């Protein structure tokens, strides 16, 4: 989540080779202690995985199949 | 001491027979026209960050 933009702006933080580096990217291992315990907040799963959710996705496809048919029999 | 006697080695502190003067040039620290460890807070400083 925060992670994602996190990266592409954590992209071009770095400034050159020089020592302007670490001036910044001290604070920067700060932010990647904050960023350690934003893995805490997905410390735990919800539901299964892809693609056995997907495979619960599918199973939802083939599930849908009677709710598409049974109207038929409306007469 | 609360300690057995066979284990130990007579020691040294630094601290005592020390002039004020040099005490506060060897533990003291401040923002006061100082910020020289800001030299070795390599790698990384924050810098100063927030209070604390």
């Amino acid at each position: 989540t925060l992670l994602r933009q996190g990266i592409r702006q954590l992209k071009e933080k770095v400034s050159k080779m020089e020592p302007e580096e670490m001036t910044v990217k001290e604070k920067k291992s700060i932010i990647e202690i904050l960023k350690a315990r934003i893995a805490l907040k997905k410390a735990f799963l919800k539901m299964a995985l892809s693609e056995s959710n997907d495979t619960v996705v599918k199973k939802e496809d083939v599930r849908e199949s009677p709710v598409d048919t049974f109207m038929e029999n409306a007469t | 001491d609360g300690l057995d006697a066979t284990l130990v080695e007579y020691q040294v502190f630094d601290s005592l027979r020390l002039s004020t003067k040099q005490f506060e040039k060897k533990y003291r620290i401040d923002l006061m026209e100082d910020r020289s460890l800001s030299l070795y807070m390599e790698n990384s400083i924050e810098n100063d960050s927030s209070v604390q």
